């Protein structure tokens, strides 16, 4: 029927994207500007060790104030911590199981859990009285939801299993904004600054920019050929790193539509589990999957530095919103503040 | 429609649409992206505490 | 016969005298079948007339009750599980969605006779316990807390110095239905357990 | 009703055929028009001949197919013809 | 029976008037030889002309049910344990397999009203504590956590650190026994007991 001429008018299309990504690519000036000089070595120490939790440490979230992070660990518990005095300023037990992501409000009145229940709760960090009540259980997810930002307070996107990413009214309860066309278990949802374009990486690694209004994949960033596990934007909004299975982080660009920059390390082969950017973005943090976590120059792509100390894998990284201080979700079951 | 493979029509005619202004979007040169890159993370370098040692009174992890 | 102004179900063979309108309601119902003449029915009683329909007439009161008056509310001596099932045979889908609605609001809100429950342990050192303890979820049941000892600071004001143990009532399992297991599922499972 | 949305297939059955005739018939007809008549009258022949034809072909087609087929025949009708009414026999445009 | 396909009972003096099929859905039935002529059924009522059932028409609706439509739901007052009897007075083997699961699945339900809970203890180290309470077996409950001190591994993070008791409530849900004459288990019995 109709299959081979939209399929042969993709081709063409897809290598018209090829050729304007090409033919726009110029050397990036970062390796090149090698005059400018390096980071050097700075060695970050662990002023803080959040040791309040059995369970492994899944998703770490730090908050809109960067004072108050939220922390999930895998037997169902959610801990928002008080990283400047190490108490706890909640301990909420989910019925969900296998909680993967935990999300911060732009209020910090609300904190979105997700787990393989298909659920995404919203429980209010404080309710009339003083205790943790559930706001929302957003359910009518096809899927198991894998990570989850706020777009505002009756607004939030859920990077789900089965392709899915719909933005859900918070208020109402049921899905609006509809976000199919991923071909993957879409794992990974990175807002930017600017909170209009998110992108999301999927098992078919291919980095997804979608427009948060109209609600089509505004731009189709590939170079990985392995799940994406974790994305972090640029703190600009126009550029973030992208990591995978693989050993190598991809620095992709907006504006160039194609990946800027490489961070990959043959004597490393621990897949690249948690991305994230300095106060600056100068420094680009490379979560490693064994039981540590490494740091780059996101300019130059040589050894920052390394934050070592776990005994077992990181399994997820944050950075304060004054970039001053850095956690890591670990899988030894603390949370670990590197300043 | 469903005589043409069950719908299969609708996703190729999605991705094409989608391609199109994705072939349309401004493009910009890799070099200037870099330029860019690099003039906001030098000016920001003092402001991001990683990249300078941290006085003992400051901040709230030495304190 | 097939149009009447009022219609005698013989439902289980007994009369259910209902008006068309209501059967009306839905056109993919068997009754709209019934309302509409195309003769392919020879099945009634050989003395009235009167269309002998060989479904249980217990769980169609329920069953009308919902297509008669809006909103469906069970007898609580008749299982949910015969209403959704007669349902099924009058192709109603709404009500079949409340249906289920309803039973899986009956076994969140009861099905602790299979004591079906949900238990979490919470960590907290000595002083900030009254804070999440007093601000423990609303809906979960705290149910131990147990002090753990410790050589640190003459074993006091450790930073876990106790476990509280909370419950919840309800379960993840099905209350009829839940989230089916899916392979990425399992394979992020087995990732989390080595 | 077999395409269900399908126009090629009833293109090809009926619609081609149907398009083909009426263009080759309404040529020669108003050309045959055009050699025994003058222009105005010429005019009001087609349009009433269209008026009839368009009429026939409503009930006897639907709606959602006419519009090309309509279409067609006023382009191979009158634009085909452009150049000759301009200076015609007995009666032309200059005239 | 070989007039009137909608055949009319008697069953308990309530006249069912059921098709030949629903009834020769299972041969085995005592109605499936009533759907059809034979010589020694001389059981009959000759002011209805319809044949006689001499069992209650109370139980006899969910057999019906069943029967008609390959499933049944018995009502919230109605006896499983009639329904059951009732069941092979027309002897078909599977009904009457699903109404006793049934019944007995009520009844290790209703076991838990007797004093019956059995209980276990399970041991643990701090660190995997929780990973039990959390993902531990469902339709169960925790009961207590002891902290026992301990000198191999001192202290915390020994395996012989915690024990936690867990209990549910006894139960016969495919069915209860209260001893196996094999004579091997009772010396594997006697063996195991010291």
């Amino acid at each position: 029927s109709e299959l081979d001429q939209l399929r042969q008018e993709a081709e063409q299309l897809k290598n018209q994207i090829r050729d304007a990504r090409k033919a726009c690519a110029d050397a990036t000036l970062s390796q090149i500007t090698n005059n400018i000089d390096p980071v050097g070595r700075i060695q970050m120490r662990t002023r803080r060790t959040l040791r309040g939790h059995l369970a492994k440490i899944y998703a770490m979230h730090w908050g809109t104030d960067s004072r108050l992070l939220v922390s999930a660990s895998q037997d169902g518990k959610l801990i928002i911590w008080d990283s400047y005095t190490t108490n706890k300023v909640h301990a909420i037990p989910l019925r969900s199981s296998w909680v993967m992501t935990c999300a911060y409000a732009p209020s910090g009145n609300y904190v979105a859990c997700g787990g393989l229940d298909n659920i995404c709760s919203i429980y209010n960090l404080k309710t009339r009285e003083g205790n943790v009540r559930v706001s929302r259980e957003l359910a009518g997810h096809t899927g198991y939801l894998s990570c989850c930002r706020f777009l505002d307070d009756n607004q939030i996107v859920t990077s789900s299993g089965d392709t899915t990413c719909a933005l859900w009214d918070i208020e109402t309860g049921q899905q609006t904004t509809t976000f199919t066309g991923h071909t993957g278990d879409v794992m990974s949802l990175s807002l930017a600054p600017d909170t209009r374009l998110f992108v999301s990486g999927a098992c078919d690694a291919s980095a997804k920019l979608w427009d948060v209004r109209e609600g089509m994949c505004r731009q189709t960033f590939t170079g990985h050929e392995s799940d994406i596990n974790a994305i972090c934007f640029f703190p600009n909004g126009n550029a973030f790193a992208t990591g995978s299975d693989d050993a190598t982080c991809r620095l992709f660009d907006l504006r160039a539509d194609q990946e800027l920059m490489t961070y990959s390390h043959d004597n490393i082969i621990c897949g690249i589990t948690s991305v994230s950017f300095s106060k600056s973005g100068r420094l680009l943090l490379a979560g490693y999957d064994d039981f540590n976590c490494n740091v780059w120059d996101a300019l130059k792509a040589d050894r920052a530095g390394v934050l070592a100390g776990h005994d077992n894998r990181v399994s997820c990284l944050g950075v304060t919103d004054d970039g001053m201080a850095v956690a890591t979700g670990s899988w030894d079951s603390f949370l670990k503040i590197w300043n | 429609m469903a005589s043409n493979n069950t719908a299969s029509i609708a996703q190729a005619r999605k991705l094409v649409e989608q391609l199109k202004m994705e072939a349309n979007i401004d493009r910009i040169k890799v070099s200037k992206a870099a330029a860019d890159l690099m003039a906001y993370c030098e000016a920001h370098a003092k402001e991001d505490p990683l990249l300078t040692p941290v006085p003992a009174s400051e901040n709230p992890f030495r304190e | 016969g097939s149009v009447s102004k009022w219609v005698r179900l013989n439902v289980g063979g007994t009369y259910f005298l209902t008006t068309r309108q209501t059967l009306c309601r839905d056109p993919k119902s068997f009754l709209y079948r019934l309302c509409q003449a195309d003769p392919d029915l020879d099945s009634d009683k050989d003395e009235t007339g009167a269309y002998l329909i060989d479904r249980d007439p217990t769980y169609f009161g329920p069953v009308l009750n919902y297509l008669r008056h809006g909103k469906l509310v069970i007898n609580k001596d008749l299982a949910e599980e015969g209403v959704l099932e007669e349902a099924e045979f009058y192709n109603i889908t709404s009500l079949i969605k409340l249906v289920k609605d309803k039973i899986r609001e009956r076994d969140s809100k009861t099905s602790q006779v299979p004591v079906k429950h949900v238990y979490r342990v919470l960590q907290c050192q000595e002083e900030e316990l009254t804070q999440m303890v007093s601000t423990m979820s609303d809906g979960w049941k705290f149910e131990q807390l147990v002090s753990i000892g410790s050589s640190y600071n003459y074993g006091n004001e450790d930073q876990a110095e106790f476990l509280c143990v909370v419950s919840k009532e309800l379960h993840n399992t099905p209350y009829g239905t839940a989230s089916e297991p899916s392979e990425k599922a399992k394979i992020l499972q087995e990732r989390g357990s080595r | 009703i077999l395409g269900l949305e399908g126009r090629s297939v009833y293109e090809e059955d009926f619609e081609a055929p149907f398009l083909e005739m009426s263009a080759e018939f309404f040529q020669m007809e108003s050309q045959k028009f055009l050699a025994e008549n003058s222009a105005s009258v010429y005019i009001k022949k087609v349009e009433a001949r269209i008026n009839e034809e368009i009429e026939r072909v409503m009930h006897c087609l639907d709606k959602s197919t006419e519009e090309p087929i309509v279409k067609v025949v006023e382009r191979e009708l009158i634009s085909k013809h452009m150049k000759t009414i301009v200076e015609m026999e007995n009666s032309g445009l200059v005239h």
